């Protein structure tokens, strides 16, 4: 599930962005 | 290419797993964070789990080591397995859907403490068929969505 959390962690960036 | 930015990204990824900030991520450890995804991995499946990434065998995983492992995973663009692995991270009743409360219990063990309107607008945004939770299909979307 390592890059599982990634994905996760990327998509709150994205939806802390715009 | 790794650029400074990803490597920082992927970091954060690592320092979940490296709870005691030792360098290294243990069976131990991953056991944790496992749990708190609502995974329940025994000690083998833990140790196997481990040696697909740590390239020399010594029994944990280096910062080296995940940061091969997770720019390989990157690179592969059109691969769907890891969408899939996040989507049972938050689908814990296997239902096919993720709730809100799902959303949020991932988040929360994930460090990110919200609000219910935060959590609402989360599901709001990637709820394309308005029933107010998030299939399988518009998960593949809010994880791939530019
Ligand atoms: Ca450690
Ligand atoms: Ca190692
Ligand atoms: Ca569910
Ligand atoms: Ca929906
Ligand atoms: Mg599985
Ligand atoms: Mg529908």
């Amino acid at each position: 599930k390592f890059y599982a959390t990634f994905l996760i962690q990327e998509y709150f960036r994205k939806f802390k962005k715009r | 290419q790794l650029t400074e930015e990803q490597i920082a990204e992927f970091k954060e990824a690592f320092s979940l797993f490296d709870k005691d900030g030792d360098g290294t991520i243990t069976t131990k450890e991953l056991g944790t964070v496992m749990r708190s995804l609502g995974q329940n991995p025994t000690e083998a499946e833990l140790q196997d789990m481990i040696n697909e990434v740590d390239a020399d065998g010594n029994g944990t995983i280096d910062f080296p080591e995940f940061l091969t492992m997770m720019a390989r995973k990157m690179k592969d663009t059109d691969s769907e397995e890891e969408i899939r692995e996040a989507f049972r991270v938050f689908d814990k009743d296997g239902n096919g859907y993720i709730s809100a409360a799902e959303l949020r219990h991932v988040m929360t063990n994930l460090g990110e403490k919200l609000t219910d309107e935060e959590v609402d607008e989360m599901i709001r945004e990637a709820d394309i068929d308005g029933d107010g939770q998030v299939n399988y299909e518009e998960f593949v979307q809010m994880m791939t969505a530019k």
